[PDB]
C-alpha cells in the first residue's frame, strides 16, 4: 500500500511559519536577557 | 606574623623562652645570637582564608588585550571613566563571584572592589 501511497520528507517538513520564527527569536532573546539578568545579579554579590 | 634570618652566619632564626625574664627570645640555634621581638606574635593561620586579594592584583592586568573593559564605574583617584573587571579564579580561595575593578589609566592603578 506505501508503493502507492508513498512516504518522504524533505525541506518543506523543515520549514516553519514566519510567526513561528518570529516567536522562537522572541523566546532566545527572552532567555539570553534573562541569563544576563541572573549573572548580573551573581557579578554585584546578590544571588543567595 | 613575620620572620628574619641571623646576622653573623646569616641562618634561619627559631623561637627560644627565656628562663629568668620571661620574654620571648629568637635565635640562631646555629650560634649564640639572642635578641627579642617586638611583633610577639609566633604562628597565625586563616584556615577560612579571608586574605586581602587587593594586595595580590598586579596593577598593569589593566592593559591587557583580552579582559573586558566596561564603559561605566569610574576610578577613585582619578576619574578615566574607563575600567576592565574580572574574577580571581584562584582555586581553593573562597566560592565569589564578586568582580575585580582596576582602572585602566596607564600612570594609575588604584584598584577597587565593589
Ligand atoms: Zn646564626
Ligand atoms: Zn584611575
Amino acid at each position: 500500500w506505501l508503493l502507492i501511497e508513498g512516504h518522504t520528507i524533505g525541506i518543506g517538513d523543515s520549514i516553519a511559519d514566519s510567526k513561528t520564527y518570529q516567536d522562537i527569536q522572541n523566546t532566545i532573546k527572552k532567555a539570553k536577557q534573562d541569563v544576563i539578568e541572573v549573572i548580573e545579579k551573581a557579578h554585584n554579590n546578590e544571588l543567595e | 606574623v613575620g620572620i628574619r634570618f641571623c646576622q653573623e652566619c646569616n641562618n634561619m632564626l627559631y623561637p627560644k623562652e627565656d628562663k629568668e625574664n620571661r620574654i620571648l627570645l629568637y635565635a640562631c640555634r646555629n650560634c649564640d645570637y639572642q635578641q627579642e621581638a617586638d611583633n610577639s606574635c609566633i604562628y597565625v593561620n586563616k584556615i577560612t582564608h579571608e586574605v586581602d586579594e587587593l594586595t595580590q592584583i598586579i596593577a598593569d592586568v589593566s592593559q591587557d588585550p583580552t579582559l573586558p573593559r566596561t564603559e561605566d564605574h569610574p576610578c577613585q583617584k582619578c576619574g578615566h571613566k574607563e575600567a576592565v573587571f574580572f574574577q580571581s579564579h584562584s582555586a581553593r580561595a573562597e566560592d565569589a563571584m564578586r568582580l575585580y575593578y582596576v582602572c585602566t589609566a596607564p600612570h594609575c592603578g588604584h584598584r577597587w572592589t565593589e
